[PDB]
């Protein structure tokens, strides 16, 4: 219930 | 107004980081001074040109802006605001357009910095790319190595539920509150009974996030993946590849919205990998957008054998 993933971007 | 690129000079060029894993969010910038040569007027413009391995929007989507992704204003060394900024998301172009700032000065001297994220979609396997970036009609040359968390994960059987996620789309300007999230399906490819995916819009806590899964909320397409090692590190996957044959169809009555915040769908038996993609909605409380996804099944000879997994998501809103 609990491996992890994450993602980035830009909000200029 | 005029491209004048032919008199933009940019120099001492950086990259603040080569190797990262987008997968935790690894991330770069770029930073550069650039001395004007000629006589400009307002309204003149220079570019800059990412190549194929780069974005300049990363996981925020701005397809709900008119593809467009705003840029903080470019300064003169004196503090004073030189140029307006946009980002193309289709050219993969930034766009200076000097204001009235020039129309009194020579010797126009700033400077800039600006974020660089991977491009999922043109570099969707870990590896080294070039990464040469065009300022002003100049090349700057890189390598960039993107060493993505491996999308293939779960428990370590043979018969083991396994399955991951990722956003990668975040409409964080239109006010629309959008996002796109690709979930892998048994990226193992193992064989499993009974199996049932749970797509959360939270993690633990319900209140902790601003996600939102509901059958107004979410819309579900699935796919049978063909060839599972042509599938993305990057979590890029095109609902239209030939390598995936859609079966959203076949699920109309397989899905299933029975808890609050939660995307029931019942996989069954199954052999294969699947592709989930994602389109939901955040709400406006201004929480991180957190998801789950879980996957558990049984041992399809013997049904027994149960197991479980999860896998976490979180961008910012």
């Amino acid at each position: 219930w609990n491996s992890g993933s994450s993602g980035t971007g830009s909000t200029g | 107004g005029t491209n004048v690129n032919d008199k933009v000079t940019a120099s001492n060029f950086k990259l603040e980081k080569t190797t990262f894993d987008p997968n935790q969010s690894g991330n770069t910038f770029m930073a550069a001074n650039f001395t004007v040569t000629d006589k400009v007027k307002s309204g003149d413009y220079f570019t800059a040109k990412l190549p194929d391995s780069l974005t300049g929007n990363g996981d925020v989507d701005y397809s709900n802006s008119n593809n467009t992704m705003p840029i903080a204003d470019i300064k003169s060394t004196n503090g004073d605001v030189v140029a307006k900024a946009t980002y193309d998301i289709l050219t993969k172009t930034y766009t200076f357009v000097f204001t009235d700032y020039v129309n009194n000065k020579e010797n126009i001297n700033g400077q800039f910095s600006l974020p660089l994220f991977t491009d999922r979609a043109k570099a969707p396997k870990s590896g080294t790319y070039d990464a040469n970036i065009n300022i002003a009609d100049e090349m700057f040359n890189n390598k960039i190595t993107y060493n993505y968390s491996s999308p293939i994960a779960g428990i370590d059987k043979p018969n083991g539920a396994n399955i991951s996620s990722q956003i990668i789309g975040v409409d964080t300007a239109s006010g629309q509150n959008t996002y796109k999230q690709t979930v892998f399906v048994n990226p193992k490819q193992r064989v499993l009974g009974n199996t049932w995916v749970y797509i959360k819009g939270y993690q633990d806590k319900i209140e902790e996030s601003s996600g939102k899964v509901s059958a107004t909320d979410t819309k579900l397409r699935i796919f049978e993946v063909n060839d599972t090692s042509k599938l993305s590190e990057s979590y890029y996957a095109d609902p239209n590849d030939s390598n995936l044959k859609e079966v959203t169809d076949q699920f109309k009555n397989r899905i299933y919205y029975e808890h609050p915040n939660v995307a029931s769908i019942k996989f069954g038996d199954i052999t294969k990998t699947y592709v989930v993609l994602v389109e939901g909605h955040y709400d406006n409380t201004g929480k991180n957008l957190k998801t789950q996804v879980i996957q558990e099944n049984v041992d399809p000879v013997t049904n027994r054998d149960y197991s479980i997994f999860g896998w976490n998501n979180e961008n910012v809103v």
